[PDB]
């Protein structure tokens, strides 16, 4: 079964920093491109990051760039999303998001309100 | 909060209830039971009548009971109804969506059906009373694209649709009567049993799900796929069935057994799956890859007894003849080869 | 000028110099024996 | 959320009670059912251009 | 008898003359499809060429378009936007207005230019919302830096004409916007399909004429692929 | 001009109205006769007549006043040698590409249909020129040779026109219906050459009917060399057109790179389009003497030979369209 389960997520004060652990199993976590996805609060879904199959392709989303710092482990099949720094504005529930399709750089429908390959995800809260 | 955490923990504690009891009825397995069985060897098969005619890309078919005629569509308003024996086009119905994904010929040969984006799956008489064929009725009440209609009767048609619903609706007053939900992903192919009192339907969420016709409950779910289903179809006795999907692997999951049993999965290909059908004996199976070519797998040992390396892009529909006379395939290439 | 058509021209000329020149030395030849 | 997972837990009750079988005694029908219809396929065996429509 | 068979001959040869004719008026229509989002503009688009799925249809030139909007569907395109692999072009429209579903459209242009499929059908990029785009750079209430941190080390490309009595930040931020897009089209462009940007208000008495000129492109450079020339 | 033939008919002319006749003239001071065509005509030639009233005998005779005016070989014979290697590949590689081009169905673009006339026009123009050099260099039998000469040599001229009138139509007409005109191309490829070669054979056997029909006659062998020049400035107009739109398409796709790419796509045009002929175009009939003949032959019969050779390399064995058949037909194989 493709199931996603991501760990880490609470509460922590403004300037703070978390990392998120998503573990992957029932498939082969080497081929498909991975991202991180946060649904904000009355808000849809925005992409926040993806990895490519070797690590070698990372992008961002510009509202969190180089204070979010996302990495993959093809060995134990965990992927990683480092919160350097964390603005009160990032207040979220962040889903693990898997690309459809294994060997194709094209990742459509990671945001969609019902995607099939996206974990049920951690709530990330920051206050003081 | 407490309560909705009590439901995933009890409803989590059944998918462990059940993976104990599938791995508990796993004493054997289909690879190492037929491992003295004869092997197919080499089938070569080589194209008899190409078919030409198709404006646009061919999108999906289907065969006559007749094992003679077979239908199909193109995205550019055209069903266009062959003669297999005799390469004869007996008719070019002009549809009014140039945007189609799926036709199926009934088993009395009376109707034919298509639909794809318009959200309507429309039914062509073909046997008026008048020169031309002319649209019987739209069903209409879907929500997304059509993706696969096939035929339970002249007055009963089963469709899926992108709303992740499959529906059973009644031509003679064209409202939809059975409605089946449960899928979480785009609903891409169905399959009838041979008895019909059952149907299988592959999603885009890596689940097949067996559905019983006449009650409207999903009985059985099928998983251990990796990526969307694009193609499914039953075994021909009907206690079994097999899927593709985009992950370049086919799979054929046992109605009784409850899990899958065997996978057909090649080192070379990585080419999504987009068409499967079985063969009559249903010692092979026949599957359509988006890498330009048909692969004919030895369906009791996962071994490529051929290939079928006819067509110049993605091969889009497969099909078997009722008797296993031959199979043609569809593609986007426009032309729909037939292969004996 | 197509230079393949000219050149046509050209060896048509160049055959009617060697050729007549020939039938001459020949027939003058023939008038001084005689 | 609440109202799905109560329906969700239910449907994976009907499923939890179908009665399985051993894939030894399940594998076997495809593998017995495939050797017995073997001989009316033909594309297991090459049909000749008589019987053969398509030839 | 063969009686059967002279009729079955002749019903083909009759489908074959229909079909003739069919295939005349189908090369002689270029199929577009309209893409974007809720708030891009694609319906003030189609009233410029009104002049489940919907379709409109427009000539410029005597030359037929059919301009497809998918609209009944769902938020999940990866199997139906697989049908316009033959089209002619994307039309995609962008709300230049709205910096936060600015990223959305820029991932959405990702997922399309490198698609399997549709890595061979060229863009007509459409930027729409030109007008508010002024007035909220001028306003200075919402930055782009604020959004894209990458807009501070920007400046205005040497090769980019303002409109007549223009303010030149608004002509670094549609340019910023212009190349954000152009750069994933660059990134992964091989010659197979290009983009085609264009700066678009609601009240334009055009974009049939822009269209109709980049599709005349877009035909132009499949024959000289062709001849490889390109 | 003057035939073997009619300098033959002269002398026997003059010899009827003789019947002492010694072979050459009627006869001592006789001016050089008018009807032997390379006789010095302000010359005599002399006899002796005796005190007996007979001619002197050794008959003697001098006429070396007469014969005032009587190394070329080798040059001719250089121009030979060089195409006749040069057509031989082309024949060679061209029939070579029509059969590649012939039965892969997946090549039947109306692109590559102009593509196998040109091919077959430049076969013709390869062979016409071996049956002209076998029947002349090797009476309507020759004739028929000269006149099928011209004939396939001005498709060829006019075959490079239609393939530069086809990619021209391509980009300067909006969404070209190139299936609409492609009959009346054909038409003109091979239709509209007869027109003028049928008119020059009019002119050149009512009129001019002496010999082979193989010396110029004056303006008459403009009926074949005006219309066949009508299509090289015409298909160099065709070609700087091109070579400045393909320049605008690099333009706005880098500046350097844009350049390059534009030499390298004006480089394999140059075969196709035949803009090797506008250099010695306005070339007249100049004397075989003169520097400017010696090198434009050199340069033209060079070139022409290898046409053929170069337009089958370019555009149907470094062609990457065409390439990808014979792979998916090599795996097929093999």
């Amino acid at each position: 079964q493709v199931q996603l389960q991501e760990s880490g997520g609470g509460l922590v004060q403004p300037g703070g920093s978390l990392r998120l652990s998503c573990a992957a199993s029932g498939f082969t976590f080497s081929n498909y491109k991975m991202n991180w996805v946060r649904q904000a609060p009355g808000k849809g879904l925005e992409w926040v990051s993806d990895i490519s199959q070797s690590g070698a392709s990372i992008s961002y989303t510009g509202s969190v760039k180089g204070r979010f710092t996302i990495s993959r482990d093809n060995a134990k099949n965990t992927l990683y999303l480092q919160m350097n720094s964390l603005k009160p504005e990032d207040t979220a529930v962040y889903y693990c998001a898997r690309c459809p399709a294994p060997f194709t750089r094209d990742c459509f429908d990671v945001t969609s309100t019902t995607y099939a390959y996206r974990g049920q995800g951690t709530q990330v809260t920051v206050s003081s | 909060q407490s309560e909705l955490d009590q439901l995933r923990q009890e409803a989590e504690q059944l998918k462990n209830q059940i993976r104990d009891a599938r791995k508990a009825c796993a004493d054997a397995t289909l690879s190492q039971i037929t491992n003295n069985i004869d092997p197919v060897g080499r089938i070569q098969m080589r194209t008899r009548r190409t078919l030409r005619g198709h404006l646009a890309k061919i999108y999906a078919m289907h065969w006559g009971t007749d094992s003679r005629l077979l239908v199909s569509a193109s995205q550019d308003g055209k069903l266009i109804i062959w003669d297999s024996y005799t390469t004869n086009k007996v008719h070019a119905i002009p549809l009014r969506s140039s945007w189609v994904m799926t036709c199926a010929y009934a088993p009395s040969g009376n109707y034919v059906a298509c639909g794809g984006l318009d959200n309507i799956c429309s039914i062509y008489n073909l046997k008026t009373r008048e020169g031309n064929v002319r649209v019987s009725r739209e069903l209409a009440g879907h929500t997304g694209y059509l993706s696969c209609c096939r035929f339970l009767d002249d007055n009963q048609i089963v469709t899926s649709s992108g709303d992740t619903t499959c529906a059973l609706w009644d031509i003679e007053t064209g409202q939809q009567t059975t409605t089946f939900t449960g899928h979480t992903g785009d609903v891409m192919s169905l399959s009838l049993a041979p008895d019909t009192r059952l149907f299988v339907s592959g999603a885009c969420d890596a689940s097949a799900k067996l559905w019983d016709v006449r009650e409207g409950m999903c009985r059985q779910t099928f998983t251990g796929h990796e990526s969307d289903i694009n193609a499914i179809c039953f075994f021909p006795n009907g206690n079994a069935f097999a899927t593709g999907s985009d992950d370049a692997t086919c799979r054929l999951f046992d109605l009784r057994a409850d899990q899958e049993l065997m996978t057909y999965s090649h080192d070379n290909i990585i080419c999504g799956i987009t068409s499967v059908s079985f063969s009559k004996s249903g010692r092979l199976l026949l599957a359509g890859y988006d890498d330009f070519n048909c692969n004919v797998w030895d369906a009791l040992k996962a071994d490529r007894a051929g290939v079928l390396a006819g067509h110049d892009n993605r091969v889009s529909c497969l099909g078997v003849t009722d008797d296993g006379m031959a199979v043609a395939t569809g593609s986007w290439d426009s032309f729909l080869k037939i292969w004996n | 000028s197509v230079s393949e058509i000219q050149l046509m021209h050209n060896l048509g000329k160049h055959l009617n110099s060697m050729e007549r020149v020939e039938w001459l030395r020949k027939k003058l030849q023939d008038v001084h024996n005689f | 959320s609440i109202a799905q997972a109560r329906k969700l837990v239910e449907q994976l009750k009907m499923e939890a009670n179908i009665d399985r079988i051993k894939v030894s005694k399940a594998a076997a029908d495809l593998m017995a059912y495939c050797e017995a219809h073997a001989k009316e396929d033909p594309l297991l065996t090459p049909v000749p251009a008589s019987e053969n429509p398509f030839r | 008898q063969r009686n059967e068979e002279k009729a079955q001959r002749e019903a083909n040869k009759k489908i074959e003359k229909q079909l003739q004719k069919d295939k005349q008026v189908y090369r002689a229509t270029h199929r577009l499809l309209l893409l974007g989002a809720d708030n891009s503009g694609k319906s003030t688009i189609v009233k410029q060429m009104r002049i489940g799925i919907f379709e409109t249809k427009f000539q410029v030139d005597k030359v037929n378009f059919h301009m497809f909007d998918v609209g009944g569907q769902r938020d999940e395109r990866r199997k139906w936007i697989q049908c316009f692999n033959d089209v002619t072009a994307i039309i995609f429209v962008v709300d230049s207005s709205d910096y936060n579903r600015l990223q959305e459209a820029l991932n959405l242009f990702k997922s399309i230019w490198n698609n399997r499929w549709l890595r061979t059908i060229s863009v007509i990029l459409f930027l729409n919302k030109q007008d508010l785009l002024a007035e909220k750079v001028l306003a200075g209430k919402s930055k782009i830096e604020d959004y894209f941190p990458e807009f501070a080390r920007y400046t205005t490309p040497e090769d980019a004409t303002p409109e007549p009595g223009e303010d030149p930040r608004v002509t670094r931020a549609k340019y910023f916007i212009r190349d954000e897009f152009l750069r994933i089209s660059t990134a992964s462009g091989d010659g197979r399909h290009y983009c085609y940007p264009h700066f678009t208000c609601a009240v334009d008495t055009e974009n049939a004429r822009r269209i109709f000129n980049d599709c005349r492109d877009i035909i132009q450079r499949m024959h000289l692929r062709q001849y490889e020339l390109l | 001009v003057m035939t073997k033939e009619e300098q033959i008919f002269l002398l026997h002319r003059a010899q009827a109205q003789c019947e002492e006749w010694d072979h050459i003239l009627c006869w001592v001071a006789v001016p050089c006769p008018d009807y032997i065509y390379d006789f010095n005509h302000k010359g005599h030639a002399y006899r002796r007549c005796d005190r007996n009233g007979s001619w002197e005998l050794v008959t003697w005779a001098n006429y070396s006043e007469c014969v005032k005016f009587l190394r070329e070989r080798e040059v001719f014979d250089r121009l030979g040698m060089i195409y006749t290697v040069g057509y031989s590949v082309s024949l060679a590689s061209l029939t070579v590409a029509v059969l590649i081009l012939a039965y892969f169905r997946r090549l039947h673009c109306t692109r590559n249909y102009i593509h196998m006339h040109l091919f077959l026009s430049f076969m013709l123009r390869a062979v016409s020129i071996f049956v002209k050099d076998a029947v002349l260099y090797s009476y309507a039998g020759c004739r028929v040779a000269v006149t099928f000469f011209l004939y396939f040599l001005a498709t060829n001229y006019y075959w490079i026109l239609v393939e530069g009138l086809y990619l021209h139509s391509l980009i300067f007409m909006a969404f070209f219906s190139e299936k609409k005109y492609l009959w009346g191309f054909t038409v003109f490829g091979w239709g509209l050459p007869a027109v003028f070669v049928a008119v020059w054979v009019s002119v050149r056997a009512t009129l001019a009917n002496t010999g082979c029909w193989d010396l110029s006659s004056g303006n008459k062998k403009w009926i074949i060399q005006v219309p066949i020049l009508a299509s090289i400035v015409l298909n160099f107009i065709l070609f700087i057109n091109i070579v400045r739109v393909l320049a605008t398409k690099l333009r706005e796709t880098d500046t350097r790179q844009q350049y390059r790419k534009l030499l390298k796509s004006t480089l394999v045009l140059m075969p196709l389009f035949g803009v090797h002929y506008i250099v010695f175009m306005a070339t007249p009939y100049t004397e075989v003497s003169g520097t400017l003949w010696q090198v434009q032959m050199h340069y033209e019969m060079l070139f022409n030979s290898f046409q053929g050779f170069f337009v089958a390399i370019i555009y149907c064995f470094c062609n990457g369209e065409v390439q990808a058949e014979i792979k998916k037909s090599w795996s097929r194989w093999t």
